[PDB]
């Protein structure tokens, strides 16, 4: 993945990328099959985040007792 | 010997006081505050006799 | 003025400031959640 970001316009020809587990090779995970829906992985971050960010936020905690 | 009835602490509060503004920095509110509760001691002497704390260090000090 | 007006109970003295100490507790319980680097808390 760091072989995607100093590969040339042409030179693409570098660019691969995935993650096989059984045999436990890098391979390409498009040719594999290996695809995740769109939506999975940004409503997937965008709430990740929201959630950190009130936790973090967080500095004191006052907990009441039950009626 | 020193002389009691809160001369001695003024004295050192007063001896202080000026020496604060020399120090400067952080320490010019730390020797303020040394000054400052040395001064109870004459106040709390005051109040104790039956006179007023601010009146019996400012008629003193000065 | 040797004598004075002797002031005789302390009850009042001994109020106010415990008091202002039982009330600047709640303002020091806020002063972390003040300004834009202020923190939130969760009761
Ligand atoms: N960009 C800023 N830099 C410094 N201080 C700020 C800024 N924005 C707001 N403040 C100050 O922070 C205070 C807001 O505190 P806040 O935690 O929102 O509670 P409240 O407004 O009820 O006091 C205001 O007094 C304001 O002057």
């Amino acid at each position: 993945h760091a072989a995607s970001q100093m590969a040339k316009p042409e030179d693409r020809s570098y660019r691969n990328y995935g993650l096989d587990l059984i045999r436990g090779k890098i391979v390409d995970e498009i040719h594999a099959g290996v695809l995740e829906p769109t939506i999975s992985k940004v409503k997937s971050l965008k709430s990740a985040l929201e959630a950190c960010v009130a936790i973090l936020r967080i500095d004191t905690m006052i907990t009441v007792d039950p009626e | 010997v020193v002389y009691g009835g809160g001369a001695a602490e003024v004295t050192m509060s007063l001896a202080v006081s000026e020496e604060a503004d020399k120090q400067r920095g952080i320490d010019q509110y730390a020797f303020r505050g040394f000054a400052q509760a040395l001064d109870t001691i004459p106040m709390t002497l005051a109040e104790n006799s039956g006179l007023d704390p601010i009146g019996t260090l400012s008629t003193l000090k000065s | 003025p040797s004598n004075a007006t002797f002031k005789n109970k302390e009850k009042p003295q001994e109020v106010r400031k415990a008091n202002i100490i039982a009330a600047r507790s709640v303002a020091d319980a806020i002063r972390t959640s003040l300004g834009p680097k202020g923190m939130d808390k969760m009761i």
